[PDB]
């Protein structure tokens, strides 16, 4: 139909999600879907057995994937009355939610309720320290775009030049834990491609070595985020306070099945 | 005066899907006659 | 011995696993395949559906554009590798390994068939979004073209968009898209199994149009009307393996024999008794291939 | 029975060139024959 | 009520101006 | 040494090289609450609405993380440090008694 | 040794030439001394031939690639008296010269003498419109930059929104001559491949293919850019005219080279 403009004049949808999160568990999904669709030519008793190890692989890969790319490793969160926009002294009641991960932080402003002010407030900006980009610059773009107070202050919080030290420690943090989550992650591949080979004791010590090297991310993400001196977050009349978040505690379930599958893999080709 | 866009061209556009849905016929009707020779 | 099974549900489900547990590799091979070919799709999709308010292409064409940027994605991917299942020479070597337990590489070419039977019906509904696509181009105003084709559109306030036969005929993707709908007709009607049966010479006259089909998809995309060519990225490995292929293949020489003796047996089958050639060693368990 | 009709046998080579459901049938008789340590039966998997 | 009634002034200098932005800023 | 300038200039010649002005230009009392809000936190003891101070309430804290104040070595004694140099919203305060 | 700031006080050195067509020729002359070395190797009289053969090869390549690189594709230079920069009212005597590719156009202002009004007037710009690469973000980053009158001149006048269109045919021609060329390469290289194959008659054919894409890209590049309206190029008091420059001879010599190289080996085939 035509004669009006434009079209198709209904908001345009947005994206309920991460879009990485959402990539990657849709494909290991379809995977899992495919293994169960395969699942009875898995001839004899072994399909349930097989079926809890193809299950676990997946898992584990997708985590350690998710766990990668989620900006779930510091989370913190506030509600507050905060000023909301430049020439304007109205207040806005709204959540504040810091998620520090390791390519960089999200910044989370979800209004209490939502439409304050005729506004619609939910920001959910990132800033990313990743090498080869530059915070300073993203920092200086989202002033230039005029976010509002709150996410330009958590922002500014983070800033290689804040006479607060979070940007460094943090970056190098988040750094050092995507490499040792990446090299989990090639382990994580190298067991399931030898767990088929004759040799399952290498499997085996494959998948002791990727969960040990994501207990190893896991202690130099503490240690190098520990060693901050204290910022203080301070919006509006409260106190913004970081605790470890998902993403970490994944990583220390995950890392822990990884080790003791391995550990119980070995000792059962020792006793038999 | 309200002025159209599509004026005139309805038949045309309509001719042109014709042919491109008519193109597997022809491919066919061809096939058809060189399976006869 | 045989033990006695429900009528209509021992039966099923003991047909189903059978099928499974022969096909399996089958199964695991076209899943992976079409997951591939949703995945482009489900990329692009999203992209046009989520991430593309900035360019307002949706705001004339939101169904049309998706299918066609979709099934643009998919059908470049699946035309790209379709070249794969026709390595003689590659599937050859790979008979033999480990990977003949994960993949069924002597149904290829029936894989290739499916690729193809699904190639057509992707191109297709392509084809039909495009068709909308146009339609509502035909019934846009330019100022909204401009914004949407920069390159291709400036508002001077004259306000009257290009007909449809502009974009069908006037246009490179268009006249492109028009030749390769002619010739995958062509393709698709002469190498079915009916026309196979009628002709051979045709069937391999009309299917060396391949070459001809991919210079046309090369050249149907680099326009870059709505987005950047990406299916030469798609076609450049699997030409180079379907290339190197070819050229083992045409570095062996074909021996040229004469048959001793040929037989009918019953059950419609043929029994050939041909020259053995003067070097011809073989093992036992081992075949050749006959024209 | 193989291993009753030939008594002096230590390692019986089985191939199976068929459906996928046959070839596992037999690897898995014989994976369940090599759970006897009495003689060994490899299987192998054969697409002349 | 709220007993900050009017717009704080930033401390970086940014938006003390409606369409110029940068006047005034640090790093300007 | 040369200072600071603009990034956006100095390098043809119809726009010249700028200088950049590391505080904000404003009379603002940027010397006495520093050039961004970071720095103001720091300055701050987020308690009754005061300026941080140290043991004795009448001095502030002292700058500990190297980058809040300006630490040029003592010319007369060499002393270097910042145990002797207090923070403020200005980083070169220090400068002379 | 210290002691002193900064460490080297000389001036940095600038790169003579190109770069890509510098790469370019270090590649090709590598190769070419490769062979060189390697020539005694080659027994029996046939060196010499093969010397021929490798050397025209290499040339072919090189071409082309040269071809596909360089911004030789429609020259022309003036001399003129003009206005320099802004806030100045002096004028400049210097060389003026356009130099339109592919993929570009590099826009040259050389003072005569270099040295004027206390400037070093040198300048060699590029403003790119090869694709998913904006000319007017180019153009406005010059403006910012704040680059000489008669460059900003010749950049805005191959603007998309310029009044005379030059950029929407030059762009189009340089994509499809550069596409072309592309797979004039590709042919050279399976050419390459292919006589050393027992089947001479393709790689010939191949060859023939090169030449054949070569003039093709030449007959499209002349026939996108004559199509375009006049734009009259004013600086001063003289006025700019463009011709075919050494690339375009370049890519016509050689291809005609590869098209009578091609039928040449068809032809002592057929009669041989
Ligand atoms: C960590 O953070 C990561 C970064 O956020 C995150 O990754 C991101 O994930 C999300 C999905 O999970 C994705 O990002 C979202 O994408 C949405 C869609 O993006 C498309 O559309 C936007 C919108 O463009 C329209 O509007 C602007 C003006 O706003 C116009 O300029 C445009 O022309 C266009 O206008 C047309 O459409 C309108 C629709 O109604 C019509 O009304 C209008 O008439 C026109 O027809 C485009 O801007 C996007 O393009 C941009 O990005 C691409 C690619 O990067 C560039 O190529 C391009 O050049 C552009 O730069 C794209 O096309 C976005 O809508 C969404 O944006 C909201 O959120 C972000 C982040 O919080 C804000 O910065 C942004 O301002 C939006 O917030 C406002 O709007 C929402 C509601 O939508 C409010 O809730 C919010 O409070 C705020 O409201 C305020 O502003 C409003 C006006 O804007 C105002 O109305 C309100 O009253 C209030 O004042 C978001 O970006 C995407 O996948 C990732 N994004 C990346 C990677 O950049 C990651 O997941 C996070 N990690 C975790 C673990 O969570
Ligand atoms: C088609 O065109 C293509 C584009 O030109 C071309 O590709 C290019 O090829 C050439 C080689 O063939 C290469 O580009 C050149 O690279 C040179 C070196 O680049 C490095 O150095 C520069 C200089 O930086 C110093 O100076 C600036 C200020 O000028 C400062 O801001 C810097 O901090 C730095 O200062 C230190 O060093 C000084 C040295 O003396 C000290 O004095 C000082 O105290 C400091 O210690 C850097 O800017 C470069 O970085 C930039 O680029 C990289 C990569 O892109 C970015 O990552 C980075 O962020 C920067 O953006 C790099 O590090 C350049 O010197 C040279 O630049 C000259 O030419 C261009 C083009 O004409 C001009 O735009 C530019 O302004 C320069 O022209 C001035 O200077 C020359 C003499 O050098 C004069 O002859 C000229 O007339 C002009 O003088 C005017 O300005 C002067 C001040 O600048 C003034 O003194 C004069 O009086 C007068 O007013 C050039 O860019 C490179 O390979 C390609 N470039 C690309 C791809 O961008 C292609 O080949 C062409 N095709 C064909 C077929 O020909
Ligand atoms: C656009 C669609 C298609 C393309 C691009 C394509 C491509 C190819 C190619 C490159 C070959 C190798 C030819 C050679 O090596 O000489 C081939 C062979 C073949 N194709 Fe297709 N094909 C398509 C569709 C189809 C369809 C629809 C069918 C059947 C319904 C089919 C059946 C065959 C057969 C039977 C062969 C012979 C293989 C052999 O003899 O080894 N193809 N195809
Ligand atoms: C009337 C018929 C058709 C029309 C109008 C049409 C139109 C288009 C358009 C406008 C594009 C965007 C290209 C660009 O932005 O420059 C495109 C892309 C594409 N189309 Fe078509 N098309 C048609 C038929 C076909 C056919 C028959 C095929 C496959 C055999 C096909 C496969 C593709 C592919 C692979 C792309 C992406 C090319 C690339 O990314 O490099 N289309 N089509
Ligand atoms: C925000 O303001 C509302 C309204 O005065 C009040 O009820 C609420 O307690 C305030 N929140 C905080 C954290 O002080
Ligand atoms: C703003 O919000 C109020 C209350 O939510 C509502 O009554 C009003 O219609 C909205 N819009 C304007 C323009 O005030
Ligand atoms: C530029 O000015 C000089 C000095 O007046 C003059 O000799 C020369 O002819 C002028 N060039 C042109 C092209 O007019
Ligand atoms: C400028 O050029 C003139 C003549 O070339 C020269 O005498 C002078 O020293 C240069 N520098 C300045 C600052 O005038
Ligand atoms: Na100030």
């Amino acid at each position: 139909l035509g004669h009006t403009f434009p079209f198709y004049a209904g908001p345009k949808p947005t994206f309920p999600m991460d879009t990485t999160l959402a990539s990657i568990i849709m494909i290991f999904l379809t995977a899992l879907a495919t293994f169960i669709v395969i699942l009875p030519g898995i001839r004899g008793k072994t399909r349930l057995f097989w079926l809890l190890r193809v299950v676990t692989s997946l898992f584990i890969g997708a985590a350690i994937l998710a766990v990668n790319f989620s900006s779930e490793w510091s989370v913190g969160q506030v509600s507050t009355n905060t000023s909301y926009k430049a020439f304007s002294s109205e207040w806005i009641s709204a959540d504040i939610g810091l998620q520090v991960g390791l390519g960089g932080v999200n910044i989370t402003l979800t209004g209490t309720p939502v439409q304050q002010l005729n506004e619609t407030i939910n920001y959910n900006e990132e800033f990313t320290w990743r090498l080869g980009e530059n915070y300073a610059e993203e920092y200086a773009k989202a002033l230039e775009k005029g976010l509002p107070d709150p996410v330009l202050y958590l922002a500014e919080k983070f800033t290689p030049r804040s006479p607060c030290g979070l940007y460094r420690q943090y970056r190098l943090a988040g750094h050092y834990t995507s490499a040792m989550l990446w090299v989990a992650f090639l382990c994580w591949l190298l067991a399931n491609v030898m767990l088929s080979m004759p040799v399952l004791v290498y499997g085996g010590y494959m998948l002791l070595a990727t969960g040990i090297f994501q207990l190893l991310a896991l202690l130099f993400f503490s240690m190098a985020t520990s060693l901050t001196s204290p910022c203080p977050l301070h919006l509006g009349a409260s106190v913004l306070h970081t605790h470890h978040g998902p993403a970490f505690w994944i990583t220390l379930t995950t890392g822990l099945l990884c080790v003791l599958l391995g550990l119980a893999m070995a000792v059962a080709h020792r006793m038999q | 005066v309200v002025r159209d866009y599509f004026e005139g061209s309805g038949f045309g556009f309509g001719v042109t899907i014709g042919t491109l849905c008519c193109f597997p016929l022809v491919s066919l009707l061809s096939a058809w006659i060189v399976a006869r020779l | 011995r045989e033990k006695f099974q429900r009528s209509c549900l021992h039966q099923t489900v003991q047909q189903f696993k059978r099928f499974i547990e022969n096909y399996r590799r089958h199964i695991g091979c076209v899943a992976v395949f079409y997951a591939i070919a949703g995945g482009l799709f489900l990329e692009r999709a999203y992209y046009y559906a989520f991430a593309a308010h900035h360019t307002g292409i949706t705001d004339t064409t939101r169904v049309g554009i998706i299918l066609s940027r979709g099934t643009a994605a998919s059908i470049s991917f699946m035309f790209s590798y379709i070249l794969l299942t026709m390595c003689r020479n590659l599937i050859t070597f790979l008979r033999e390994t480990f990977l003949n337990r994960y993949v069924p590489f002597d149904a290829a070419v029936d894989f290739h068939r499916l690729i193809a039977s699904t190639a057509i019906v992707l191109t297709v509904l392509h084809s039909v979004g495009h068709v909308v696509n146009v339609y509502l181009f035909s019934i846009s105003p330019l100022s909204v073209l401009s914004c949407l084709f920069p390159g291709l559109f400036h508002d001077d306030g004259s306000e009257f968009p290009q007909k449809y036969y502009w974009w069908f005929f006037q246009t490179v993707p268009g006249l492109t898209g028009v030749v390769l709908l002619l010739i995958l007709a062509i393709m698709y009607v002469f190498a079915s199994h009916h026309f196979r049966r009628r002709s051979f010479r045709g069937f391999w006259l009309t299917h060396h149009l391949y070459i001809l089909l991919y210079v046309l998809l090369i050249i149907h995309g680099s326009f870059a009307l709505i987005q950047l060519p990406r299916f030469h990225i798609f076609f450049l490995v699997p030409a180079i393996i379907y290339g190197g292929d070819k050229l083992v293949s045409l570095s062996r020489k074909k021996v040229e024999i004469s048959v001793v003796k040929a037989e009918l047996l019953p059950s419609g089958v043929t029994h050939l008794r041909f020259q053995r050639p003067q070097g011809f060693e073989y093992k036992s368990g081992q075949w050749v291939r006959i024209a | 029975s193989l291993q009753e009709v030939h008594p002096q046998v230590r390692k019986i080579g089985v191939f199976s060139c068929g459906p996928p459901g046959m070839t596992k049938n037999v690897e898995k008789a014989c994976q369940l024959i090599n759970r006897q340590d009495r003689t060994h039966f490899s299987h192998h998997y054969e697409n002349f | 009520q709220n007993p900050i009634s009017w717009e704080v002034q930033r401390f970086d200098g940014w938006y003390n101006n409606l369409m110029e932005h940068r006047w005034g800023s640090k790093g300007s | 040494q040369r200072s600071r300038w603009d990034p956006e200039t100095g390098r043809s010649p119809s726009n010249p090289r700028d200088p950049a002005n590391q505080v904000t230009g404003w009379l603002d009392g940027s010397a006495i609450y520093g050039s961004s809000h970071s720095w103001s936190d720091a300055l701050r003891s987020f308690s009754r609405g005061q300026l941080a101070s140290g043991p004795d309430p009448a001095f502030p804290r002292d700058s500990q993380n190297p980058l809040l104040m300006w630490a040029a070595p003592d010319p007369a004694t060499g002393q270097n440090g910042p145990r002797g140099l207090y923070a403020f919203g200005a980083e070169r305060g220090n400068r002379e008694p």
